[PDB]
DNA sequence: TATAATGGGAGCTGTCACGGATGCA
DNA sequence: TGCATCCGTGAGTGCAG
């Protein structure tokens, strides 16, 4: 599924955060913080470790995404080329 | 109208004859792949991709 | 000063609440203030009753509620959050077999709330939900463009709530039916409903023409459920037509009031059209085992009787405003809501029939997110969710009253013909005919007439006074365009005695056509001239002397008026300038009678007669979407005894409560030596002196400190290789000190970032080996100021994480925002305009000694060239000056109602009363006439302006009455060979200032794949040298100059890098190699299995990759 | 790794004009 | 064979975005 392939077990734990965060929200009336997750996620789970788990969970985005309601600019067009000198 | 279509077809034949292209080449076994820089994966400011 | 009003029209009702379309609509969809018991099945509620109950186990819907917001409007504004409410919904699950009862109230997420002025805050950025105009639910008939005598009938529901169906009667006598572009004979359908061949003639029985043609018993030879499978065949080529699935399809297309909704409007429209009541908003029913038609035969009735000749069977004008209607914000957002609820139900039944059929709850059978994202979506990327226009308080109010024919459910640009864009006879009093944009969107985006309101069905309607006998009531009544066409409606200014129609001819319309008619024949009367025009349009004095095509620019440019620090209301007004500040909810008023306790640049507390001490605090120097300081200032002093509804603070562009979009200046109308050319404007340095046309602007500059794989980013004051000079204005953390002066190059925030796998190379390690300073491992990534910007640091927000309150997107430690102010004096390049469509760019600022001046020593402020007037035909600006002359010497302002204002005698009278002040003052102060005033008068007489043989005072009088006065070139003291038009004109500074728009680049960033320079000022763009420019160079034959634009200046990376070394080294530029973008072309054709080959003249390849792709 | 489970689900609508290739009385 | 009829291809520029 993901453009960035992530081991089947990391994928498994990611979905864990999602489903547990969801119940937390269904419980609180607001989305939880990092720490409100690391708690209900149990032991070995701190706020730091929920965070860097979410940022690798992060799916990329299309260079051809539409910028504006016309279609005469691409999100990719506003991206400098840092590599070549 | 038979004379007409025999032209249209013959124009495709003589197209291939005069160039040296093989009709079967309109079929691919090996699909080519475009150099990665012409289709990049990049980190934008926020370390996002 | 004194304010003289003109105009004889007694306007019965006031302008209605000018945001009502936005506030009334939303609250009418939420009902967050109605006790659930007392709610009413429309909007948020109605969506609930639609998607529920979920069906096999069955989950049902009790009620919803709304909580107050987690954070107050400002809080969300600052913290880039959304101003929303929590949505709870109480549900009861029951088991289809046992009697199970569970009941929870499950949190659905947050709905975004609407502020008082009728906008939204979405990720901390005000936005507006533009109403959408579209054709309205109903059934319509329209002639066939092919066959002159036959007519298509069309059946249209609310968008994405049913299919469109056409009933074209083919050239084979028996009638057709289109659905998902599939045609088939109609009779097959009527059969399915239970219809009998006789009950057809029993009901049609008139038109042996086709009543008898429609019948074909190759179909009648079946029962109802027989043809029912007959048809499923016709719409599903491949699906096995089992009688449980064919009932499922048609029902789910024509009778299921769960994906087929005619409007609520659509019911009434086709109801009164076809003359039949209607059980529900649905074509067909399923009642007592089979189908019981509702609409198809009534529709069938009309169409036929039209195609012979019958009475009362008219085609329909689909552009009429009885057949077009408005999807206000509340409706538009509920639609998106009915789409989240829809997805949420797909996912409950999924977990109803898998996971455990008895140990389940409402709680865990609902995943809210599909709802959440549908809302979030409509508000963050819709084409109707727009970044709010709060340039000035009018731009925000005009936005909320805009009307787009575009958008999801409407027209694509290409879809838009003429008829959608034309002004319609029915726009009268509903949609302004002036305020639209010039260009592609002309006639799609429009504005709400000033007196108009949208009814519960979503039609615009406009008020008219009822005239009975010949006397005019005060009873006002709002009509849709349809009932309008019923009456003879006399014009707003038909003359009266008391409340009787004096005139013997009255000027009225019937069905929008203009008719001359006697007062006995008259049934209604316009309420006011203001009722035909936009709000902005109504701000234009002497509108009836302005050609339409520049009233339109006058309307629009207003919304572009920059709030001025010394802003003032126009010396000539229309009588709305006050309401506009009122509803613009930007000015600040008194809630009840009382007295002023304290007063202060920051707050105003008022003791009320109710012993309450209300303390209104002042939004002081707030940055708006467009950067234009939204500043509130106080207009009462301690002790001031204030009645109710009086003013307490002036908004922006408000001066004691009148809309102040610009400044009144002394204007002279004459060529001025070139600096007037082609609409350019000439101004007096005295305007910058007394700080006229000066405005405050702020730009936000954000930065983020993020966790990296190579280290963290640090916000520091410790930036390698940088001199204490380059840091003198930063605190210890690396933030500029509030209250500093920052200009291009200046660091606003120091930031450090770790160096990559380019940790020093040999060339660089060695170079430092000489300097005894070894490789430093961090980098200057600070946030500087971009070219052409700068100002006075006004504020800094520092959001870390690890602090309270705060948590940011994953991987960011801390973010810092620093707002920067600039005072902007007027300058050469800025754009000015007046309400009449006169616009130009300040082209020159003379010192006061060069300005034309009048004999008593006073110098004009503005020199507008007269060549602007004749072809533009906007004479109103001319009147605006004349009456502005008068007002400048009588110290007066005026209120000249549109179409009912100050006429010419009435103003020439004022112009004389001013003459005495201007000149009589003189002949008594020891000075008579002047020698240059006689040379001018000599000339004026040949022209024919003055009566020969009359005293200088007599003759100057005559010129003054003409708006004209004697004028001395300050460069010579000699007079202007003629008498000039000098007067007082309201003139605004537009948002289009050179400062925002001067940009240039030697070289800069480039594009990933193309290696061509980016675009736009903010990227440090390059300028697009497009096809048409290339042509230009081509036509000239500038080969080398073109080649340069195609290689060295864009993407010939070799010769580009090669040039910028040749310049800095003083050597001519290198001849160029191949553009790197052609290569991209080759490789992209290879990737399509196409072998493109560069060939020398003897036909052997040329490697334009210098062997880098060979093996 | 073992009750049994056996054919999907959402269409999207208000442009137009020309040129070519195909079907049909 | 001549003529409906469908499918595919077009539909201005730059700038702000």
């Amino acid at each position: 599924a993901r453009t960035i392939r992530i081991p089947v077990h990391m994928v498994e734990t990611i979905n864990k955060l999602s489903r547990t965060a969801r119940q937390l929200q269904q419980e609180l009336g607001r989305e939880p913080t990092y720490e409100e997750i690391a708690e209900a996620m149990g032991p070995g789970w701190d706020a730091k470790r929920v965070e860097e788990t979410l940022k690798i969970a992060q799916e990329p985005v299309s260079l051809e995404t539409p910028i504006g309601d016309e279609k005469d600019s691409f999100y990719g067009d506003f991206i400098p080329d840092e590599h070549l000198p | 109208a038979r004379r007409a279509k025999a032209r249209k077809r013959l124009e495709v034949v003589r197209a291939f004859l005069d160039s040296g292209n093989r009709p079967e080449w309109m079929i691919l076994e090996a699909v080519p792949v475009l150099p990665p820089d012409l289709r990049p994966m990049v980190q934008v400011d926020g370390g996002r991709f | 000063m004194e304010i003289k009003r003109f105009g004889r029209i007694r306007e019965v009702i006031p302008l209605p609440p000018l945001t009502e379309i936005q506030v009334e609509s939303y609250r009418r969809a939420l009902q967050a203030d109605v006790p659930p018991e007392k709610r009413e099945n429309v909007g948020i509620q109605a969506a609930f009753r639609e998607t529920f109950p979920i069906e096999e186990l069955v989950l049902d819907f009790l009620e919803y509620r709304l909580g107050e917001p987690p954070f107050p409007q400002d809080e969300c504004r600052e913290k880039d959050l959304t101003y929303q409410a929590p949505l709870y919904a109480r549900l009861q699950l029951i088991h289809k077999d046992t009697g199970l009862i569970k009941e929870d109230e499950v949190f659905l997420g947050h709905i975004p709330l609407m502020t008082e002025d009728g906008s939204f805050i979405i990720n901390g950025a005000d936005r507006v939900i533009v109403s959408q105009i579209h054709r309205s639910p109903g059934v319509y008939f329209t002639p066939d463009p092919a066959r002159p005598g036959r007519y298509i009938a069309s059946i249209i529901p609310l968008p994405k709530r049913g299919p469109w169906i056409d009933l074209e009667v083919e050239p084979n006598g028996v009638v057709s039916m289109k659905v998902n572009k599939r045609k088939f004979p109609l009779v097959l359908l009527l059969r399915v409903l239970g219809y009998d061949q006789e009950t057809l003639a029993r009901e049609l029985g008139a038109y042996g023409e086709l009543v008898q043609g429609l019948m074909d018993e190759s179909v009648f030879a079946m029962r109802p459920e027989e043809a029912l499978i007959r048809l499923f065949t016709l719409l599903r080529p491949g699906d096995p037509p089992k009688r449980d699935k064919a009932v499922a399809y048609v029902y789910g297309l024509i009778a299921d009031p769960r994906r087929y909704d005619l409007g609520e409007a659509g019911r009434y429209k086709a109801e009164e059209k076809l003359g039949i009541r209607l059980s529900g908003r649905t074509l067909a029913r399923f009642e007592d085992g089979e189908f019981k038609d509702e609409v198809f035969l009534p529709t069938l009735r009309y169409l036929f009787a039209l195609t012979a000749g019958v009475p009362g069977h008219e085609v329909d004008d689909i552009d009429h405003l009885g057949n077009r209607r408005i999807r206000t914000v509340g409706e538009l957002m509920t639609d998106q809501f009915r789409v989240g609820l829809a997805r949420l139900a797909r996912g409950v039944r999924e977990r109803m029939l898998m996971g455990s059929e008895d140990s389940l709850t409402p709680a865990k059978l609902v995943n809210s997110r599909p709802l959440e994202a549908a809302i979030r979506e409509f508000f963050s990327r819709s084409q109707l969710s727009q970044f709010k226009d709060e340039t000035n308080p009018l731009s925000s109010l005009r936005h909320k009253r805009r009307i787009s024919a575009l958008g999801p459910g409407g027209l694509t640009r290409e879809r838009a013909g003429f008829d959608v864009r034309d002004v319609h006879r029915t726009h009268y009093g509903r949609i302004c005919p002036v305020e639209t944009p010039e260009g592609a969107n002309i006639g799609l985006i429009t504005s709400l007439a000033a007196y108009a309101r949208v009814d519960e069905l979503g039609f615009i309607r406009t008020p008219y006074r009822r005239v009975v006998g010949g006397v005019v009531t005060d009873e006002v009544v709002y009509m849709t365009a349809t009932e309008e066409d019923r009456y003879t409606i006399a014009q707003a200014n038909t003359p009266l005695e008391g409340n009787r129609i004096a005139a013997e001819r009255v000027v009225a319309r019937r069905k929008g056509e203009p008719v001359i008619v006697s007062p006995e024949e008259v049934e209604f009367m316009d309420v006011s001239p203001k009722q035909v025009f936009s709000v902005n349009t109504n701000l234009i004095p002497f509108l009836e002397h302005d050609d339409a095509n520049r009233a339109l620019m006058g309307s629009n440019m207003q919304t572009q008026a920059v709030p001025l620090i010394r802003a003032q209301a126009p010396v000539v007004m229309t009588g709305l300038e006050e309401r506009v500040v009122r509803d613009s909810l930007a000015a600040l008023y008194a809630e009840e009678d009382g007295e002023v306790a304290k007063v202060d640049g920051n707050r105003i507390v008022v003791r009320y007669e109710d012993g309450r001490l209300v303390e209104y605090p002042l939004r002081r120097f707030y940055r708006s979407n467009q950067g234009t300081a939204l500043d509130q200032r106080p207009r009462v002093v301690v002790g001031q005894r204030v009645r109710k509804g009086d003013l307490l603070a002036d908004g922006p562009a408000s001066e004691n409560g009148f809309l102040a979009l610009g400044q009144n200046v002394l204007v002279a109308i004459m060529p001025f030596d070139g600096y007037n050319f082609e609409d350019a404007i000439v101004i007096s340095e005295e305007l910058l002196k007394r700080d006229f046309y000066t405005s405050i602007h702020i730009e936000r500059y954000e930065i983020e400190a993020r966790d990296t794989k190579l280290g963290p980013e640090r916000i520091t004051r410790d930036i390698p290789h940088l001199s204490e000079a380059a840091l003198r204005d930063l605190d210890e953390e690396g933030v500029v000190r509030i209250g500093a002066e920052v200009k291009p190059g200046d660091i606003l925030v120091g930031r450090t970032s770790f160096k990559g796998e380019s940790e020093p190379t040999p060339e660089e390690r060695l170079l430092r080996s000489i300097f005894g300073e070894k490789a430093r491992d961090v980098k200057d990534t600070s946030l500087r100021v971009p070219p052409g910007e700068g100002g006075i640091v006004v504020r800094t927000v520092r959001l870390r994480r690890g602090d309270p309150g705060v948590e940011l997107k994953p991987g960011v430690r801390e973010v810092v925002r620093v707002y920067v102010a600039q005072k902007r004096k007027l300058q050469v390049g800025d754009k000015l305009a007046n309400r009449h469509g006169n616009k130009g760019v300040v082209a020159k600022i003379l010192p006061v000694e060069d300005m034309p001046h009048l004999p008593d020593g006073t110098p004009v402020d503005v020199i507008l060239n007269p060549l602007g007037v004749p072809s533009r035909m906007n004479l109103g600006q001319i009147l605006e000056t004349h009456l502005g002359l008068a007002g400048y010497f009588l110290g007066q302002r005026y209120i000249s109602p549109i179409f009912d204002g100050a006429k010419e005698p009435e103003i020439k009278e004022l112009l004389a009363q001013a003459f005495e002040v201007y000149f009589g003052k003189r002949k008594g102060e020891g000075f008579g006439v002047d020698k240059r005033e006689v040379e001018v008068l000599r000339r004026a007489e040949k022209l024919g302006l003055v009566t020969p043989g009359k005293t200088p005072e007599e003759q100057l009088k005559e010129l003054f009455l003409q708006g004209k006065v004697v004028l001395y070139d300050g460069r010579t003291g000699e007079p202007i060979e003629g008498p000039i038009v000098v007067g007082q004109m309201f003139i605004m500074k537009l948002y289009h200032m050179v400062e925002d728009k001067m940009h240039a680049r030697s070289t800069g960033p480039y594009s990933l794949i193309t290696q061509q320079p980016l675009g736009g000022k903010a990227q440090f763009g390059g300028q697009r040298f497009g096809e048409m420019e290339v042509w230009a160079l081509e036509a000239y034959g500038a080969a080398h100059t073109l080649q340069e634009m195609l290689t060295l200046k864009s993407d010939d990376i070799e010769g580009r890098n090669a040039a910028y070394e040749a310049i800095i080294k003083g050597e001519d530029v290198p001849e160029p190699s191949v553009p790197e973008s052609f290569r991209v072309l080759v490789k992209e054709l290879q990737a399509l299995a196409l072998d493109v080959q560069t060939l020398d003249e003897k036909d052997n390849p040329v490697d334009i990759f210098e062997g880098l792709a060979s093996k």
